[PDB]
RNA sequence: CGUCGCUUUUUGAUCCUUCGAUGUCGGCUCUUCCUAUCAUUGUGAAGCAGAAUUCGCCAAGCGUUGGAUUGUUCACCCACU
RNA sequence: AGAACUGGCGCUGCGGGAUGAACCGAACGCCGGGUUAAGGCGCCCGAUGCCGACGCUCAUCAGACCCCAGAAAAGGUGUU
């Protein structure tokens, strides 16, 4: 079997609205640069940006 | 112009679902022959449903109060009614081009009379499954005019049957009257596109 | 999962990463009937996890391709086992189907256990399946198919009412 | 009552659907609303169709239970199907239906003109015939 | 007395089933009330004899 | 389960022949003719063979409890059969303590006149369901006999009787009191 | 011995509404409603012989009084039914 | 009745939950075109007037959509 490279870049975008939002879980949505509902962001794929996308 | 509905094999609320349309949007419907409209489920369910809405009275007097009707032209009647925004003039005016009768009246015993299969017994229902005539629930429930209707029906399904006697008398004559010769030059182009 | 339209089925492989305790983990195979491969290789981990000591971040999987039948044109027999969850407790139940093929027998799985036993797409597991032959089989509405020369009529056709005119003069006969 | 089954063999129509309009032939049931049919010469291949979309005909076919694609071919021309479907009475209404639904502007200006000749000419010879029933029923 | 219409009465009259729920007089090979006030149930005792 | 289809037949002997109209029964035979309409049962009817007459009523699809109607289809016609051919008598006898049951008849058979039950004033005048006719016995005490073609017209008229001689606010353990039917057999016998 | 409930005609518990005010017991008078039926209709079961009782069922149609003591609600007694 | 963490209401309209403080979506300058969220599409009432798929279910008290606005133990040769 060959299994490729697990990706490096990572397309994210924000299907969720602004109200009624935990403090740990906007803050790293202001650090992805997605603060309105359906803004997106390319993201480099790295074990502390996966966990940054499993808080969200 | 209008469309005359005749209302028997039907069911209630499926066919009132679609006069309750057709006359918001500025038709005007005949609904006749109520007496024959089924209703699903056997027939002491909706003779229970239909005495508990005469316990339905408002207590300090029954005279202004809600007005339980009895023949089936009035059932259907408030059952359409209660499909229409009766509280507008946009829906006083379409309960007013609705003219449910009972029995079949000497202006609609003799137009051709159309159904529904959106709404039919025999589509709608399945087979195994039992259903009340209107009829009946009318009489059960203080209707005095079923007799003197059945007689009124008989007399007039048997003026038909004359009539029908006569329609396929001319039937029978213009089918041997096109048996003849020479009109072939014009079945040339109708036998080409559709006869 | 959802089981969303008709499932699919996917041969899921996938080993655990090499330690220093163990080099060449033994590399397992299952069989996932899930709608798309996001699903299948998160069902992997669902019940690799179950048995084994492996889950997803300390696993990878290296291969997930959909297998599909080898004979789409032949009418099958498929009895297959589940292991539902139940309001009071879980059962196990074998249960038959009939066929073309073998992902649509759990596709009418799922679509049966929701309807006689309220059972939702995640309550219920899928243990085997496989195709069986007459002779062999236990359920009678599947057995009364098995049938050379079998014939029937269609009483009572009922079908395509508002698509016709919704007012007409003609009383439709159900033939 | 029940003059047609379905069986292995039965020539059926199909109503709509994707292969709406062709014929096929019922070679499998598979359980209870479902069935393998295949129309070799008629261009529908080996698949499952619901019985609520087909339409069962009186043609029959003799060949042996869930056969293969060839075994089915040479019972549709053995019989031949295609010509005795297209002689049938029910084959010509699904033709004139569409004779109709393609006639154009200038040709329904045809129709409506070899029409009312036509219906002159009947309806003189069934008014020839009213006359000549009351001289029969005068003695 | 007539003892054989004595036991053709008898037939029809203490030959019986019980129920302790529904109260009813079934036939005396019954398992169930037939009553649907009682859901059918199935604690049945026979007639009591004289 | 939505089976295939079940069927019984019924063999009918060649004194009795059977048309139908469609799920109408009409059976002709030696002594009348009756009919039934099983215009509510979703069945068909198709009488098959000649010189045997053999009668297959076969229901197609189905659930389980109109499976169990195909049999009551063919049960009412067998007893058509034998109405037809040999008729139906219920003997009824009467099964009395200290007072006598005086029973006659006002009108043709069609009416039966009951006084005297369990020492009453009150009289009890049962009609009967037109096609049956009663018969005081001979040759046994208290009896009174009923016969007609249709099952249904004798045995719910049989139990016209029955119903009427009941006994209120009383025990009935004791005071086995009426007149109760005693045997289920034809009037023509031995066939 | 247990154990699951219902009801809001008991009493609490709570403190939501009302403190620029919702007149606070009882009786009398009068109308309606409920059924968890005391009696009357039709019924089934008894350890129902009859008489009388008893336990269930459909059922609120129609009745459910006259008094002595007591401010009584409640009580208790006399008498009729 | 009293605390912990977070969000909200108070201060906040709007779509939906028939109704509504707090539920669910989404926060708002004045408008046109487009598309959706939650929820829906027999008729009130916009949209299934699809030739929608598979089953289950008969109630003489049927069932019917978070919060949420009514039920339990026990039982049924009712049917699957
Ligand atoms: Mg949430």
């Amino acid at each position: 079997f060959y299994v490729p490279a697990e990706p490096k870049l990572a397309f994210v975008i924000r299907i969720r609205g602004i109200n009624g939002v935990s403090p740990k879980v906007r803050k790293v949505l202001q650090l992805l640069r997605l603060r309105q509902i359906f803004n997106g962001t390319f993201v480099k794929l790295n074990k502390a940006s996966i966990n940054m996308l499993r808080i969200v | 112009q209008v469309l005359v509905l005749d209302g028997r094999g039907h069911l209630l609320g499926r066919l009132a679902a679609i006069v309750a349309k057709q006359v918001l949007l500025g038709r005007k419907v005949v609904v006749v022959r109520c007496e024959g409209i089924n209703i699903s489920g056997n027939f002491y369910r909706n003779k229970l449903k239909y005495l508990a809405f005469l316990r339905k009275r408002m207590n300090t007097n029954p005279s202004r109060g809600p007005y339980h009707f009895r023949a089936p032209s009035r059932i259907f009647w408030r059952t359409v009614r209660g499909m229409l925004p009766h509280k507008t003039k946009r829906g006083q005016a379409a309960l007013d081009r609705l003219k449910v009768f009972d029995g079949i009246p000497p202006p609609y015993d003799k137009k051709k009379r159309m159904v529904v299969p959106a709404a039919l017994k025999v589509v709608r229902l399945k087979p195994t499954r039992k259903f009340a005539y209107l009829g009946r629930l009318a009489h059960e429930v203080g209707w005095k005019y079923q007799a003197v209707t059945a007689t009124l029906e008989e007399k007039r399904k048997e003026k038909a049957k004359i009539h029908y006697r006569k329609k396929k008398q001319l039937m029978r004559l213009r089918k041997q009257a096109e048996k003849n010769v020479e009109k072939k030059i014009d079945k040339y182009t109708e036998v080409l596109k559709t006869h | 999962m959802k089981a969303s339209g008709t499932l699919r089925e996917y041969k899921v492989v996938g080993r655990c990463l090499p330690t220093p305790k163990c080099h060449t983990p033994p590399l397992y195979r299952m069989r996932i009937f899930a709608p798309n491969h996001v699903v299948a290789k998160s069902r992997f981990w669902y019940f690799v996890s179950q048995l084994k000591k492996m889950k997803k971040s300390s696993g990878e999987i290296v291969y997930c391709g959909q297998v599909f039948e080898k004979s789409p044109l032949r009418v099958k027999n498929f009895g297959i086992w589940l292991r539902y969850d139940s309001r009071s407790g879980t059962h196990n139940m074998y249960r038959e189907y009939r066929d073309l093929t073998t992902a649509g027998a759990v596709t009418q799985c799922y679509r049966d256990m929701g309807a006689r036993h309220r059972a939702r797409a995640h309550s219920i597991q899928i243990m085997k399946v496989e195709e069986i032959a007459a002779s062999k089989c236990r359920r009678p509405a599947v057995k009364q198919f098995h049938d050379s020369k079998i014939k029937f009529p269609l009483p009572h056709r009922v079908l395509r009412r508002q698509h016709k005119p919704r007012f007409t003069t003609k009383r439709p006969n159900t033939f | 009552v029940f003059r047609r089954f379905v069986e292995v063999g039965r020539v059926a129509y199909v109503s709509f659907g994707p292969h709406a309009g062709k014929l096929v032939a019922i070679v499998d049931v598979i359980d209870q609303n479902r069935a393998l049919v295949d129309g070799p010469c008629t261009q529908v291949r080996r698949q499952a169709m619901p019985f609520k979309c087909m339409q069962l005909t009186d043609f029959i076919l003799k060949f042996p239970h869930s056969a293969h694609q060839k075994y089915v071919r040479q019972a549709w021309q053995k019989a031949d199907i295609n010509t005795k479907w297209a002689a049938t009475r029910w084959a010509k209404k699904i033709e004139a239906r569409e004779r109709k639904a393609k006639m154009t502007d200038f040709d329904r200006f045809k129709v409506m003109k070899a029409k009312k000749m036509r219906n002159r000419i009947i309806k003189n010879e069934v008014k020839k015939l009213q006359k000549a029933a009351l001289l029969k029923a005068s003695p | 007395i007539e003892p054989s219409l004595r036991q053709l009465a008898q037939k029809y009259n203490c030959d019986k089933m019980i129920c302790r729920k529904c109260y009813a007089r079934l036939h005396p090979r019954a398992v169930n009330c037939r009553k649907k006030k009682c859901g059918h149930t199935n604690n049945l005792r026979p007639k009591k004899k004289v | 389960m939505k089976t295939i289809l079940s069927n019984q037949t019924v063999d009918i002997p060649e004194n009795v022949d059977i048309t139908l109209k469609g799920r109408t029964v009409i059976v002709k035979g030696p002594r009348g003719t009756l009919r039934r309409d099983f215009n509510h049962i979703n069945v068909e009817l198709s009488l098959l063979g000649k010189k045997k007459k053999r009668l297959r009523v076969d229901k197609w699809w189905g659930n389980r409890k109109e499976l169990a109607t195909v049999r009551t289809i063919c049960s009412h016609v067998q007893n058509m059969i034998k109405g037809v051919t040999l008729g139906f008598r219920y003997k009824m006898r009467s099964v009395y303590a200290h007072f006598p049951i005086n029973v006659v008849i006002q009108e043709n058979g069609s009416l039966v006149e009951i006084r005297n039950f369990l020492g009453e004033k009150y009289i009890r005048r049962v009609r009967m369901r037109p096609g049956v006719a009663c018969s005081v016995s001979q040759a046994q005490k208290d009896e009174l006999i009923l016969e007609g073609n249709d099952i249904e017209l004798v045995s719910n008229s049989a139990a016209l009787i029955q119903q009427a001689t009941t006994v209120k606010n009383k025990d009935i353990r004791k005071f086995l009191d009426g007149i109760y039917v005693s045997e289920k057999g034809t009037v023509q016998q031995a066939d």
